[PDB]
């Protein structure tokens, strides 16, 4: 099983040598650390997984195996999994589902709207989506677009409206067409922008969505810990959405997110296409980042 | 960071702020060790010349007439060319934009839209256009207006999409083939929260179209931007610009002191 490099020469550098020393397990450990971090994991979440590794090892008696490599590898691979939600989980629909997408400007919230709307019309729901975004140039018209191309209807907010105002245009439009998952695009704000978080808050208050979806893209650095801690405090989020995950970033912002929230990751963004979207399995992450 | 203490824990501390703004595994140790090898003791202006220095490989002229805007998918190229526009119009360039995205919903009525507001043309074509045809033709009208500038925008792209960099090529191409001195920049745009993916990003945006510079967006968020170290270290790019904001005016150029003070903050 190939490794990352970093990680392959950790591992392999142990391995047909017996029992090794203290010094080499921390010097392994520390290796694990790095690696991590590398793939975009935050420091602090990085730190916090190597000493629940290396509590785990130790009660598998690591400095007593004559395979310490497989002890370690295993070690960490399961904790990965688990961390990152051990097995594949979707959303539970009710009679009537109202979501929200939210997360940070250009994190994939408009597209990935578009493609829930495909992936549960194709599972005999339907949908409605709501461009709830009147900040952004042509996001109204972007929304509607990607609406034409799924076959689903979309409610274009006006400028000004307010939230109550939303909520009876939208209620109404779902009843008159018999709508049963609505799905509301909001606009990419910074989770440190007080007055935008709390309008979204606002929202969240008028509208009630059973799901706060935060869409987190993947290439996302070191800030995904405070983004999402934030969008948790300060909104409520109920599960993530792992978008780009066709590019080659290795995702490491998914355990910072996930480790900070305790939310599950429900969906990965494939493509920039409406059918580009799939069940997220925390057993392909972790070999992601671990470089399988 | 205890700017004034023990050595041995002042680079501790400087390690996690270093890895904490995204500069990653392997510029963090090379800044650390070429610090430890200079024997100074002076750690706070040692580290600051250092990453100020290597930040440099007063307002923004362009080489030439045309731009041409590159990056992955939702890092802000769109909304920098209109700030871009805004920029160089203050200074009293006659200002032409291409909605080179014929791709993404939306793509070329967005950049319109900003085009309205700013007072700037924009060159459009129908959703499928050809990207390349419409950059000559671009080119073709902002000669024949006598126009300064030229603001190419592009489809956002995964530098992983082997076929979608050919693309970009062939616009590249494009341009020139209506002007052969062009495009005399080309400006990769990079999300400040981008991780160690951003490193990559700037390689296969390089050796695909050759940059000339970088513009570094979202910079208002709490993310520091840190992977722009090894993309200079690396690349030898110039930084361009920062965004620090959604509105038209929110375009600083870059001040490399008022960076390192930023990353290190
Ligand atoms: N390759 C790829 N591209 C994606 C994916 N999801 C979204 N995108 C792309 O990334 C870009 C940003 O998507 P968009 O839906 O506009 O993002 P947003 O979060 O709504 N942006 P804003 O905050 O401005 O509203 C678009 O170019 C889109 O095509 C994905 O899974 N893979
Ligand atoms: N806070 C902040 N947001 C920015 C900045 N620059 C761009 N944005 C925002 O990021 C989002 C994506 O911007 P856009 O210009 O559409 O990006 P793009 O790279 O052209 N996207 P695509 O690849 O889909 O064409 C927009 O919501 C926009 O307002 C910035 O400096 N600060
Ligand atoms: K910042
Ligand atoms: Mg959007
Ligand atoms: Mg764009």
């Amino acid at each position: 099983q190939q490794l990352s490099a970093r990680l392959q020469e950790a591992i392999g550098r142990l391995r047909g040598r017996g029992r090794i020393t203290e010094e080499d397990l921390k010097a392994t450990l520390r290796e694990i650390r790095r690696a991590l971090m590398d793939a975009d994991v935050n420091l602090e979440v990085a730190r916090d997984f190597v000493e629940r590794v290396r509590e785990e090892a130790l009660g598998k008696q690591v400095l007593e195996s004559l395979t310490p490599a497989e002890v370690i590898l295993a070690t960490v691979y399961e904790a990965l999994k688990e961390a990152l939600g051990g097995e594949a989980r979707l959303p539970v629909l009710k009679d009537r589902n109202l979501w929200f997408l939210v997360g940070l400007q250009g994190s994939g919230k408009t597209t990935t709207a578009a493609k829930l709307a495909l992936y549960y019309k194709g599972k005999g729901r339907r949908p409605l989506l709501v461009a709830a975004d009147t900040q952004r140039p042509a996001a109204r018209e972007q929304l509607r677009l990607l609406g034409e191309k799924v076959g689903v209807p979309v409610l274009e907010v006006m400028d000004g409206e307010s939230p109550e105002s939303i909520r009876r245009r939208v209620e109404e439009k779902a009843r008159l067409e018999a709508r049963d998952l609505i799905l509301v695009d909001t606009a990419g704000r910074l989770q440190i922008d007080e007055p935008l978080m709390g309008e979204l808050a606002r929202l969240k208050e008028v509208l009630g969505p059973d799901e706060v979806l935060l869409v987190l893209d993947a290439m996302t650095g070191q800030e995904a810990l405070s983004v999402a801690r934030a969008f948790d405090e300060k909104v409520g989020v109920t599960g993530l959405v792992l978008t780009k995950l066709d590019g080659d970033a290795r995702g490491g912002a998914a355990l910072s997110a996930r480790h900070v929230t305790g939310k599950p990751i429900y969906f990965a963004g494939v493509s920039e296409k409406p059918e580009g979207l799939e069940p997220f399995y925390p057993e392909r992450l972790a070999g992601r980042i671990l470089g399988m | 960071i205890p700017w004034g203490g023990n050595l041995e824990e002042v680079l501790e501390e400087l390690e996690m702020a270093l890895l904490a703004a995204d500069v990653g595994l392997s510029a963090t140790e090379e800044i650390l060790q070429e610090v430890r090898a200079s024997g100074r003791k002076d750690l706070k202006e040692a580290v600051k010349e250092k990453l100020v220095g290597m930040l440099e490989p007063k307002p923004v002229e362009p080489k030439g007439r045309v731009v041409l805007v590159v990056g992955v998918n939702g890092v802000g190229k769109t909304t920098t060319i209109a700030k871009l526009g805004r920029y160089y119009q203050n200074l009293g360039k006659k200002v032409m934009f291409c909605a080179g995205d014929t791709f993404r919903a939306a793509g070329g009525t967005q950049l319109s839209e900003w085009g309205k507001r700013l007072s700037i043309p924009v060159i459009q074509g129908p959703e499928g256009t050809d990207p390349a045809a419409l950059a000559y033709d671009a080119v073709q009208a902002m000669k024949a207006r006598g126009y300064d500038l030229l603001f190419v925008d592009t489809a956002g792209r995964l530098h992983t999409k082997h076929n979608l960099m050919e693309e970009l090529k062939k616009v590249k191409r494009a341009i020139a083939k209506a002007d052969p001195e062009e495009p005399k920049e080309v400006w990769l745009v990079l999300d400040a929260v981008t991780g160690q993916n951003g490193l990559e990003q700037a390689k296969k945006f390089h050796e695909a179209v050759g940059l000339t510079g970088v513009i570094v967006t979202k910079l208002d968020g709490t993310a520091k931007g840190g992977v722009l170290i090894p993309i200079v270290r690396t690349l030898k790019v110039p930084i361009k610009f920062v965004g620090v904001g959604e509105g038209p005016d929110d375009l600083q150029p870059f001040d490399p002191e008022a960076f390192v003070e930023a990353l290190l903050e």
